[PDB]
């Protein structure tokens, strides 16, 4: 069962951005969350064809990149060390972060058993990435003060 | 610790190559190239260190986006100038899998390989772009 | 840790059960989610005890088969590809399904180590299959339309 | 990645703590989620500096066990085999609770691979023993009675 | 492979030994023995395919389930027509296990289990339902 | 578990295939196949019991040394009575060395082995005898 | 040794079930199922030698080829006579796979294999015949 | 097995240590020595029992924890009375080592080990208490 | 190489064939040798390709017989321990036979390290037979008698 | 060589505690504690010896069982003289078992290990009889 | 025998090649056929010796080169898949062929197990591949067409 | 499928550093590096192909033969440009045993092997060509 | 299959003795192919019997033997390296001579994994040795120079 | 032979690219470069040979020392001519850890290496002195 884990927290993953997202309140939340959602579906492809089909793309990497500066900006600077919480809105996503760099774990493991395209990890690590800049936002919009360690 | 010597000398190969190829190029180009070895250096600082030391940004790779973007609206080596560029086109290939070779085997130089990949495919279209440049000439 | 892994997937899966029930609005789903969060301790001992306690049987899986297809009826045709979401009932509930579906992948690996009924596999599977047709049903009755991908 | 899978519970469980607690209605639940969120973090350190750090302590453990006899004493006898569930307070604490036990789990599997503090294991069991006690409490001042299977 | 040929191959020798049987039997009784050598088919094109195709459904498995139902209210072969559906009860529960034998070792054929599973304890009930009918007369 | 598996199943069989084969014979030779019916039962209890359950008896298999003598006195299948028994014998065959396969694994089940392999022989010699007396008219 | 035992077991059982199929069919369908009878007798015979004895010939072959070009020209068990050769086929199937497993692991029995399997493709069409014989009435 | 042993049997030698010193102190921390010699049963009952068994409560540290708080308000051997709680201390020490080595191998006594440490803490206070209740005189 | 070895005497028995062609003066023969180096080519894609492309069939390894059949009736009573030899014509077959048993041996060895079809080994070792046919008659249809041993 | 030094150690440690725990009973105790120092003496020079050194006599464990039979007709540390010989059947306990790991390592020391364990369960008898005769007072 | 099977294979190729010579018409071919005859000792001597001795030049696998693009300029279009025959002089070369193409596979073996020069098998490849060419011509200066598969 | 990889990127290094090479140059040399910077395509797209691709002709390798016995009848870096080629020729011998190691490997890449090899030093040549041009001057 | 490749080397070069025996055109020469096509169904025998069956003699080898000598007589010095050719004649027996140095590795890899008579191999050697007097007599009578490498 | 092969390749790349380098410094730098290319030949001579040939002399790298320590007292490329020197180091640092990894490979090429390390040290001090010299214009 080498990418057969694998699928199975993208399939995990996958419902937890969706419940995350029906509970946001802002519609550049929810429209990411929703790109994700698919680009999870082709993630899972990628994976289970050995990249004989649809493939992780830069664009793909490229757009949430370009989406985690935008936000690293409405935030300023991030102290480490964030006590995940705040709201339910910034709670649920730092639920499915957590699953994120859970699934980032899962794909470390099957590369070095089986072939894996790079750009699978690297979208891995960039979602992890943002789903944090979400719970933060979350908080901001509702005036929420983040707890730091 | 071989894949990192590797991933960083080869990265010092690509910086002194870029140094070399920024004296062909307008003051544009030059200015751009001069902001990369800035990052490469960067680059190889979150390598040597292992991650400790913090590499390269986001907003970094946002830029190159923005580059590439700006570019792509307008056999190797047309010009000299452009066989430079494709030069180190050749060897940002190189590190961009020397350093993959890095994180497959520790983790590390995520961003790092991602800026890099970009930027292959920058110096591919700035090669071309004097290749353009001369010849609309 | 063979099994041990494998009850600590049912208490974790069972606890989810009772959040999507708390959450559902239906009664014939929470009874459901009832039954098996009962059928969940069975198959817990089941596997504890190498099947010399308390045992899955075929109406307990003739049972889940009962309701599926009760179900498939009023929902119609499935296409394929759902993206799991909708509202937060539904969405609640394709986070158990997948629970439910790495619970599966922990059942299989225990097997190729410890003996294991296959009634607990067979359970295992129609319970993740079954969770699918409740998130979609909430969906349904709540008028809110799935998103293919 | 031997202690790595460990700390991405840390992370995974931290977040779920702080779901449950934005959803409690009780300060003293709210203030004990808080202070383990923080104690998590420190275990967290304890295991990725194999000790060299900060290190979890014994009042830190002897806090958690003041608190579950005190809770002990206001619920009084607890029959076994709870179903899970009962209020969104108390269902979202045993996904927690789940997570917690899914925890020691990882934290056994570390200790025989590299060296761990007990501490680490010993906290890591009294939280999911008093994450338990929450969850009752939750549906007592709800006046919400548990099911025994 | 193996454990795939030895199940469909097994599965084609219980399909034929009701073919044989369906001739024994009232019309009631063949229309159904009818039902399952094509739902068998369906479950030996599963298997055959390694999952690509699609198996049997579960309305298949809840119309079982309505039969064992159906005919639970009213030494093998009382009769001959007996011993016919009892010898097809014993090939049933072989193909059962040799299907059991394809799952735990590749994770293919759930509802084909339970479908032969329920299956075989009707076989049991259809070969005592004649010993009764035989005997009441 | 699975020779124990394999043992009863095929044993199954067998009693099945008798039970069918029992209708084509006079009462007499019906009476025994009846008889042995009851004896393999008491084997799949010893077995499937890995030898809890007490098997059959050493009185059980000097009955049918009996019956070898008394019949040995007096191409499968002269007739299709002939071809059942013969058929049965094929089976018999089988699950002797099912049987076989049980013991030298365990050490279970002696003079089950033992009263299978008189049983094959005595199948065969009944086949061989409806064959001579249906000849005989 | 054990391919060799599942081989001829599983032989003796195939000859039985013709041995009870020929007993419905024509005169001439039976001449044709004795003489297989035989074939699959000097099978055994070179099986169980391990191939110190001579088995079927070329000619034997040849023959089954014959016959399948002959009949071509005009859910299992149409009839209970249709359903007895289609059971015939199931079973030389295995036969056929039983005796190919012995083949791979010593290098004896091809012409048995061939044989085994031009039969078992025989086995189909004289099913359908009788059906087409029966239906054509 | 050899962990429980040591466990157990190293409790045994720490009760009888108690046992012993229970004699040179003053009611009230004979009765609170006594008192431990209960829990330590109740921790040697479930060790032996391997879990079965019920240990010691929650409640029983909470008491120990109560009871360092309340002495830390006010070379080992002072006195001999000192050198027999210190005794005791290292002792203590030792069976709360080889309670975490079973713990560690199974992953049963949890509280025990727990309550042994603080145990040991204790047993460090009552000897250095009168040392100073002695000293003060 | 595991088919490798296969192959290149699948290319040396066929250039062996198309020399004892070249020689035969009996066009029932020369016909055979042909459709045979065919046939080869035929065999080499089953092998080479796993089965996927063109295969052998079972009337290809018919036709080999009914020849065979049809020559054993002109020559008669076949003594055994043949010298090889006796005109040119039979020589240059004896060769091409060598090479054909070298070329069971061959496939025997594969099949035992990749999957090949039954057909292939089938098909090969009925041409061996038929190889020695064509030495026999073309000594019968020159009156050469054989040496036995 | 460690289970003997353990053995031998572990049994210096055992006639050291009586040594000081005889100082504590009355003569008859004492003389009876003293004649124990000897046979572990005899014991320890068996086992140190490996075998060579003769051990014990049997009329040396009849002894003992004299005594257990004498005592037994009329929490450790009822007083501190019960809490001495309770300390030192603990000790006995553990002494018996690193010799009992002598014993299946090697196979020497096989009286040893019954007459340490006919001891221990004297021990508790001595330590049990104080407790009665000051409470009896 | 590591390289006891390669030169046995050079000594076996290369009385292959003297038959085919004496069988030719043509001076051109005949000529290459010595020289190869030749350059099969030094091959031999290079392997043998470790290449301590007498080496496989580039000229030497030059020359060859030099010869099959002079030929295929003669034939022209090669359609694929060429059944071997056509005449006893084209015949004789495609066993000679074949011999060469099984050395090429022993060296191949060999390489894996001991120390060889590069040029040994790129000559060996290209003497295969010219002696293909030769057999082509043979049947064109006979006016003899090749039959394609 | 790291040799590929290395063979490939390798090959990009060589025909990058021709592309600067052939500004140096007269007409004549530049439209031979411009025809090798062809033939280097179909090599690397023979090679990244892993051999379905065709690559080079044997026309190609005579072409170059031809070239090598023109040049040969007429310390790097005498001159600048003698130097390029000269640098050229180094690449060409590495990317020669980066291709080298993919045949070993596969058994892929025979031409090219040879055509490289011919390649450097026909580089070579060259380079001492303009060598001996300047210096005739 | 052990000995089976020595056996079917045995029949290989067997053929090809009989097919240099139909070419040559002198009498102690076809007698002498002849013994040996013999000689090679007794050496045949021994290796698939173990030896228990006929077995190769002294004589079988001293008659080898006393033929090479006889003909070493005729030819006089034997200078080293001839490349294998001359005449039809000639080169057919070069063609067997290699195959039976290949016999020869083929009982040498055989001895190393199950037993073999020393006699075998004795023979197996004489007789590559005599083959080379042959190809050389024959270009003699003919009057053809060998050439030398 | 592996770490030879590339050693000495890397080394002909170096030597390769301070023949082009040589071509924009003084007269004065320009002599120095022709003189390491010389000592390297002699490096790459006792590496080819594998210690059989002598290498460089001691002399050799107290005369590098003397440079460095002459230059040291006056980004990669602030011009062409800087940059090219800078590419050189780079080429140094890889040629000096693939000789270093031929030393700890066999135990050859002791000095060679000191020689290489000094060698990029100085590469650098010549690039930044040009840097000054022509920044001091």
């Amino acid at each position: 069962s080498p990418v057969v884990e694998v699928q199975g927290t993208i399939d995990e993953l996958n419902s937890f951005i969706g419940y995350a997202l029906v509970l946001s309140r802002w519609d550049d939340i929810r429209n990411d969350l929703f790109r994700i959602q698919n680009d999870l579906f082709v993630l899972g492809e990628d994976v289970s064809t050995g990249g004989k089909g649809r493939t992780v793309t830069m664009d793909m990497i490229i757009y949430l990149i370009k989406r985690s500066v935008e936000m690293k900006a409405e935030i300023g600077k991030i102290e480490l060390f964030v006590v995940p919480g705040g709201s339910v809105e910034s709670a649920s996503l730092h639920m499915a972060r957590a699953v994120s760099r859970r699934l980032e774990r899962r794909i470390k493991a099957a590369s070095e058993l089986t072939e894996i395209n790079a750009n699978v990890l690297l979208y891995a690590n960039m979602l992890s990435n943002i789903l944090f800049m979400h719970a933060l936002i979350s908080n901001k919009r509702l005036n929420i003060p983040e707890k730091i360690w | 610790d071989d894949p990192i010597i590797e991933a960083n000398g080869t990265l010092d190969e690509l910086t002194s190559f870029i140094g070399e190829a920024k004296h062909y190029v307008d003051e544009e180009m030059k200015g751009i190239l001069e902001e990369i070895q800035n990052d490469i250096y960067k680059i190889m600082g979150e390598i040597g260190s292992k991650g400790k030391i913090e590499g390269i940004s986001e907003e970094r790779i946002k830029w190159l986006a923005g580059l590439i973007e700006r570019y792509s609206e307008m056999l190797p080596g047309g010009t000299l100038e452009s066989a430079k560029l494709d030069v180190c086109r050749t060897i940002a290939r190189r590190a961009e899998r020397k350093v993959a070779t890095v994180l497959r085997e520790f983790g590390i130089g995520t961003l790092a390989a991602i800026y890099l990949a970009l930027l292959s495919r920058l110096l591919f279209l700035l090669a071309r772009v004097i290749e353009i440049e001369k010849n609309k000439l």
